């Protein structure tokens, strides 16, 4: 967030050439113009007879990003006599370590080779060339008559290099005194008072070094790396020296007191050849007066996830607490064999609203191997121990790994935004790269609804145009911005919405009054420095008349800024600081009815009854339900029930029940009836609403269950008691039989009739009498099969009263006879009654299958009505009435352990025969 | 009663055989004919078709050579015998299977590769004694404990820069020694020298006519060495299934990486191969010296294990270094070549081997193995047992399963354990055919000219044909 990664400026050198193996900033007092410093150690110079002697390039910002040469100087070598020189300037690696401080430039070249005066001779005593002005001089302390490898010798001054407070410069040489390393101090103004280019080994009086110690001590490359600050607080910059192959190559970080060059302190590493040491620096990282260490491990190597070592490299911070106490924490590297802690370059302030930040380099990281920075901040406890932002090369190698990081600086402002800029060297594509910082706004923010809470709606507010009295709750909100660095006067923002949880698709609720829409946004001017500006809106409260919607309401906001018109004229954007949230939000709740608690208990009640408690399924049974229900807890808010209903309105009729709306779904096979009591119901209004559902046919089946249950808007499940209606399988049986005769009556004689020797036609016998039986069901209840019976009278006197011919059915049913029907095979004075009780009787026996509502089984019979017995004389004037009757019984249902009803009805027809020509008186 | 042997319908002997084994084909007038001559055997014997006219196959698992498995490798007493059986015989029916034994032991030595890198620098001149008899003694003893040995060579000193190396006079850029009155080598960086081979002597001999260098500081470029050993598979020669050992020889500490800084040498080491064709490590002064962890990857990916012989004075140095490399180990260069050797035996002792099983011309129509292993594990479906060491026996059981008849009758089909210069083949064979039809009576007058199949002795006629002769018709033929 704080560093530009976008757009960086680049800067190249000629190819090979390490450009940017070092680099720095150059702050003339002298004049206002900002200048780069990039090393090129490997560059080819105009010197005659010198390969490859070395650079140093002034890289300017900014007319056209070039990179001059700064003339140190313009000779190649030197002779001490006629073939016989003293100086080898080829791959003396110039440029190898660049430092300045206000007018000053110290640049050196660790690989410059001499002679000796003592012999002939090639040492790399390094030498270092110090500008001043014009006053250019060369500066080589290791050069002197100190001479093998036991001395100065092969010294490689310059290796490292830094200025302190005042002026005095620091220099590290690893490779004097049989690579012991060493550290040499001199006054700038010592250096070059003493110089004269006719002496080469050169004396300054004011200088401290250190000297020679033990064999046990050599190879540890002190000064491989310095770097200075106070940690005795006589507020003299004291030295601090990484020496990276100390200690049995553990690695060790001495600090040398600042005005004598005494041993202060030593620090050690824990992990042998992870080159701890390989880049210090000097910070307070915790807003203290006390200056803090840092050690870089590059090749660390730690138990990663899968309990193996890798090399991730790692940064230890040792702050420093007022005693000469240090507390030590360890950051640990994120990728493997990226030598994280390869560069630590302290910036201070770059979080500008706090304490000092270091970044830390990963060169060998990232994608592609292109390599990574890492930026830390600092805060009282100490470092923010997460990185705070990433930064990776952006070309790729040729031939040699880019080693993006390997080299930085920082802790200066370039563009003077207020804040340190950072130096990137990139050297393996020969390009370093500037990062400038950005400006950070700070925004806080806060939103209040005073009338929270809100318990009755207050129908009060005119609704645009309609002019409907509506209800409502001020809401306002704002904000204060502020700023540390140069940003402008005129910082431009663009939002907020009347709810959170509903933006999951849902119904609308509330809008804003004169908006008609659930949210808004309105740009506003902040001006950087003032206090909170703002302004309260109207909003329209919605609602419990079309929407049922009073869980709680949430109000939710955030600040759209806006980079690019905020944009700094140099180019750079500003940023929003790193931890003020864009969220904010207020809900609260609105209260109706119920208690001062969150549960509320909904304590009720629920009760139903059947009116017939017996089914009777036969048809569209006239079945009709009764409910009531009770609240005896703080209140139901959603209270409605729900009753489940078998695979099968009108109660409306009458005023007998507390009527009220319902319904009725079956969504996802859930076949139900819907019926609602309030929204909520009101505490104590008990009521009992009734209910009607009536066709069924399922076999053996009384699954019918009616419920209830209540629902509410209470938190926790709120389930009531589920009182279900019970009525009990049974059906009504009725059934009976009817007839019908043809004819009813006679009148003998019978016209052109005389007796007869023997029968055979239907005339010889007499008239046709016709009987018709008819059983059909009354009840619902069906049976599977039945019985029926007819009597009819067959002789009397010994002479036969009917002859019966044959018998007809319709319908599922069948017949039989007791008695042969029609045993001669003819070819088809006051009322006496006749019966089988008096006369010979004479049975037709019969079965019945099936029957149900509307359905009929129907039985003929045809017979004569023999003349003889009545046209005889003994017989004659006589009258007789030949009825007869017919009887059934069901003898089998389809059902067992279900109640079973029988019948005992019966029916009987007439038929009188009498006499119409009757003798005169 | 047969289940399956008759209901599934009777042709011929051979459509008969075809059925499961579980089914005979029977010949004879020896019983009524109640039912096609495919009744099972439990019919069959009861029944009791004539014993000289049943057809009834036994799939046989004979050992056509079994040469037993040796316990020595010594060759004045065997040729080694590594899978038993060689050479199994098989008769099979196009539906049967028998079990098929099999068993392994590793007799043969395990091979071994030794490359032993030198320390040159004038360091070492004091005590090149000790380096060149642990040179000549491992590879002396090695001999004496594994037949299959191969040695490579290889030296190193430190990259032929400044300040590492004396460029100052004419001199020493060709001899170094001369500031001190005394001739020696120039500084190689490092170059191999002679390829992993088989023959003792000429390492053995040409150890000693190498000689040391000089250079300045302490610190060598031995780390150099190891990369370059590790990598340079072609150039070293190293074996694939052999076990790779390097022995890595100093007197004094190692540069490690980004020392190479000092020397304007600032390019991290890759791990390629760069010896070049006059055996001489270029990038020596380009590339700077390995990290540990690059090392131990490039290690470990290779399959090395390395082994520090170093001297009594940096001994805890390189043990401390040791931990930092997982698997490294260390010991004493001291006069003796002892405590490196025992390393190397350690190292020996510890390399397991596999015996996986794989097959070769086995056709489509025949099982996947089920493996004993070592400790007595006798599972099922797995077919390759691990961890083994010489002298050690694992068991295999299969058996030959048939899907079907194929072409012809003689077949074959090869089982190798993977790596072993032993095999065994088994000449699979398939008794698909039958002896009644073989006589070529078939189809003669003596069956109506083909009015049904000569069963050796009665013909099988076809429908609407009839008769032992098949002279009568089944439409002609009724009561008299
Ligand atoms: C003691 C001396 C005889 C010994 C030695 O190690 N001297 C030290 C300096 C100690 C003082 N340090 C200071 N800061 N004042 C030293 O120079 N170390 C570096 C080196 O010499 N490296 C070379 C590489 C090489 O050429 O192989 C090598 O090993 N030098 C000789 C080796 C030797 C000496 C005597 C007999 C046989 C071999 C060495 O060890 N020293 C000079």
């Amino acid at each position: 967030f704080n560093l530009d990664v976008d757009s960086p400026a680049e800067y190249s050198g000629p190819e090979g050439s390490y450009f940017g193996f070092a680099v720095d900033f150059f702050v003339p007092s002298a004049s206002s113009r900002m200048f780069l410093l990039v090393g090129a150690p490997k560059a080819n110079t105009t010197q005659p007879g010198i390969v490859e002697g070395g650079q140093v390039l002034k890289c300017d910002w900014s007319s056209t990003r070039r990179c001059q040469p700064i003339e140190f100087d313009a000779t190649g070598n030197r002779d001490y006599a006629k073939d016989d020189p003293l100086e080898f300037k080829s791959h003396q690696w110039f440029g190898a370590s660049v430092r300045s401080k206000q007018d000053k430039i110290l640049a050196c070249a660790p690989l410059y080779h001499w002679r000796t005066e003592m012999k002939q001779e090639r040492e790399p005593v390094g030498t270092c060339f110090l500008q001043d002005g014009t006053k250019t001089v060369e500066y080589a302390p290791c050069r002197s008559q100190d001479i093998d490898a036991d001395g100065q010798g092969f010294c490689q001054g310059g290796f490292s290099i830094d200025f302190t407070k005042a002026d005095r410069v620091l220099l590290g040489g690893p490779g004097s005194f049989y690579w012991q390393g060493q550290l040499i101090s001199d006054q700038v103004a010592e250096i070059v008072s003493k110089y004269d280019p006719n002496v080469y080994s050169i004396k300054y009086n004011n200088q401290l070094a250190t000297r020679t110690a033990q064999a046990i001590f050599d190879d540890s490359y002190l000064g491989y790396s310095v770097a200075v600050g106070d940690f005795n607080g006589d507020g003299i910059d004291d030295f601090v020296s990484g020496v990276p192959r100390a200690a049995r190559t553990l690695g060790m970080v001495y600090i040398y007191d600042g005005k004598n060059m005494s041993s202060l302190y030593n620090f050690t590493g824990e992990q042998m050849a992870a080159y701890f040491g390989f880049s210090v620096a000097a910070t307070d990282i915790n807003g203290d007066d006390y200056a803090d260490v840092f050690i870089g491990a590059p090749l660390f190597m730690d138990r990663g996830s899968d309990g193996k070592l890798q090399e991730v490299g790692q940064v230890s911070v040792s702050l420093q607490r007022a005693s000469g106490d240090f507390q030590t924490t360890k950051l640990n590297g994120f990728e493997v064999f990226a030598r994280f802690g390869s560069a630590i370059a302290p910036l201070g302030d770059l979080d500008q609203d706090g304490f000092n930040d270091i970044a830390i380099a990963a060169p060998y990281g990232g994608e592609d191997k292109k390599g990574i920075v890492y930026i830390f901040n600092g805060r009282s406890t100490g470092l923010n121990a997460v990185p705070s932002q990433i930064l990776e090369g952006q070309w790729a190698a040729r031939s040699m790994p880019p080693s993006f990081g390997y080299s930085m600086k920082g802790a200066t402002d370039i563009d003077k935004n207020g804040y340190p800029d950072l130096i990137v060297g990139a050297f393996g594509v020969d390009r370093a790269i500037l990062y400038r910082a950005r400006p950070v706004i700070t925004v806080n923010a806060g939103l209040e609804v005073y009338p929270s809470i809100l318990n009755q709606d207050n129908k009060t507010c005119s609704l645009p145009g309609t002019a409907l009295k509506v209800s409502c709750f001020n809401v306002r909100f704002c904000l204060k911005a502020d700023g540390k660095g140069v940003l402008p006067r005129k910082l431009n923002f663009q939002e907020l919405l009347l709810d959170k949880l509903k933006q999951k698709g849902a119904i609308r609720r509330a809008l804003f009054l004169y908006s008609r829409s659930p949210s808004h946004s309105k740009n506003m001017t902040i001006s950087r420095g003032g206090l909170m500006q703002c302004e309260e809106l109207i909003a329209y409260l919605r609602d419990e008349s079309e929407f049922r919607d009073k869980t709680p309401i949430t109000i939710f906001m955030e600040y759209r800024l806006d980079y690019r018109t905020a944009a700094d004229t140099t180019g750079l954007q500003p940023i929003l600081n790193q931890f003020t949230p864009a969220n904010i939000s207020r809900q609260a709740h609105i209260l109706l009815d119920c208690g001062e608690d969150n549960v509320c208990k909904p304590k009720l009640e629920v009760s139903v009854d059947s009116d017939q408690k017996k089914i009777y399924i036969g048809d569209d049974n006239p079945l009709t339900l009764i409910v009531k229900a009770q609240n005896q807890g703080e209140g139901a808010y959603e209270a409605e029930l729900i009753v489940s209903i078998p695979l099968q309105g009108v109660v409306r009729n009458n005023e007998a029940l507390a009527r009220l709306s319902c319904a009725f779904k079956t969504e996802n096979q859930t076949r139900q009836v819907v019926c609602d009591l309030g929204n909520p119901m009101k505490a104590g209004t008990q009521l009992l609403a009734g209910l009607r559902f009536s066709h069924q046919q399922s076999e053996m089946d009384t699954s019918v269950k009616f419920d209830l249950q209540i629902q509410s808007s209470n938190l926790f499940d709120k389930v009531s008691p589920v009182v279900s209606h019970k009525v009990d399988l049974a059906v009504l049986a009725a059934v009976e039989i009817r007839g019908v005769s043809s004819p009813d009556h006679v009148f003998l004689p019978i016209p052109n009739w005389e007796h007869k020797e023997n029968p055979e036609t239907e005339e010889d016998v007499g008239p046709v009498v016709q009987h018709i039986y008819e059983l059909r069901n009354n009840g619902p209840s069906s049976f599977s099969k039945a019985m029926l019976h007819l009597q009819w009278p067959y002789k009397y006197n010994n002479n036969t009263l009917l002859y019966i011919l044959h018998y007809d059915i319709d319908g599922p049913m069948n017949c039989t006879s007791d008695m042969e029907i029609n045993p001669l095979r003819i070819k088809i004075g006051d009322i006496h009654t006749l019966g089988c009780g008096v006369a010979q009787c004479l049975k037709i026996v019969c079965q019945v299958g099936r029957l149900d509502r509307g359905k009929s089984a129907i039985l003929y019979v045809k017979s004569l009505l023999w003349t003889e017995t009545f046209m005889n004389k003994e017989n004659q004037n006589h009258s007789y009435s030949l009825k007869s009757s017919a009887s059934f019984n069901v003898i089998e249902f389809p059902y067992k352990n279900l109640p079973i009803e029988d019948i005992t009805n019966s029916t009987l027809v007439t038929t009188n025969v009498t006499w119409g020509i009757q003798p005169a008186p | 009663g047969p289940n399956i042997c008759t209901t599934r319908g009777v042709s011929s002997c051979q459509q008969c055989l075809a059925v499961s084994p579980m089914c005979a084909w029977c010949s004879d007038e020896a019983l009524p004919l109640g039912s096609p001559r495919c009744d099972l055997k439990e019919n069959l014997l009861k029944d009791n078709c004539a014993p000289e006219s049943i057809e009834f196959p036994v799939s046989e698992a004979r050992v056509l050579e079994d040469r037993p498995l040796s316990d020595k490798g010594s060759g004045d007493s065997s040729q080694v015998t590594q899978v038993s059986p060689q050479r199994i015989a098989l008769r099979l029916r196009p539906d049967d299977s028998k079990n098929f034994s099999i068993q392994v032991r590793q007799v043969e030595d395990y091979p071994v590769d030794i490359y032993y890198l030198m320390d040159l620098s004038y360091s070492m001149k004091d005590d090149l004694w000790s380096i060149q008899n642990l040179g000549t003694k491992l590879a002396t003893q090695m001999r004496k404990l594994t037949s299959n040995l191969r040695i490579g060579f290889g030296a190193f000193v430190d990259k032929p820069v400044s300040p590492y190396m004396y460029i100052s006079p004419p001199e020493a850029l060709e001899n170094p020694c001369y500031d001190m009155k005394t001739t020696c080598l120039p500084m190689f960086g490092y170059k191999h020298v002679l390829t992993l081979t088989d023959q003792v002597t000429r390492f053995n001999e040409e150890v000693k006519k190498q000689s040391v260098s000089r250079n300045r500081d302490a610190p060598e470029g031995g780390f150099d060495a190891i990369m370059q050993a590790t990598v340079c598979d072609e150039k070293i020669g190293w074996r694939n299934d052999a076990s790779h050992l390097l022995v890595f020889t100093t007197d004094a500490k190692t540069h490690i990486a980004l020392d190479g800084r000092l020397a304007g040498i600032v390019q991290p080491n890759d791990g390629q191969c760069h010896v070049g064709s006059d055996n001489h490590y270029s990038a020596s002064t380009t590339m700077d010296y390995p990290s540990l962890g690059l090392m131990t990857e490039k290690l470990s990916q290779k399959n090395i294990n390395l082994i520090f012989a170093v001297t009594e004075n940096v001994v805890n140095l390189y043990q401390n270094y040791s931990e930092l490399i997982p698997g490294t180990t260390v010991g004493v260069l001291s006069m003796d070549s002892s405590n490196v050797l025992q390393l190397i035996v350690d190292a020996y002792g510890k390399i397991r081997s596999k015996v996986e099983l794989e097959v070769r011309d086995l056709p489509e129509e025949l099982l996947s193995f089920n493996a004993t292993c070592l400790n007595n594990e006798v599972i099922p479906g797995l077919k390759s047992c691990m961890g083994l060491k010489i002298g050690d026996t694992v068991s295999f059981s299969i058996e030959a399963k048939v899907r079907g008849c194929p072409q012809e009758k003689e077949k074959s089909f090869t089982i190798k354990p993977v790596g072993f210069k032993d095999s065994l083949i088994v000449q699979v064979t398939f008794d698909c055919d039958c002896a009644c039809q073989a006589q070529a009576e078939p189809n003669s007058h003596r069956c109506n000219n083909g009015n049904g199949t000569f069963e050796c002795g009665v013909c099988r006629c076809g429908p609407g044909w009839l008769g032992s002769q098949c002279e009568c018709s089944e439409e002609d033929y009724r009561p008299s």
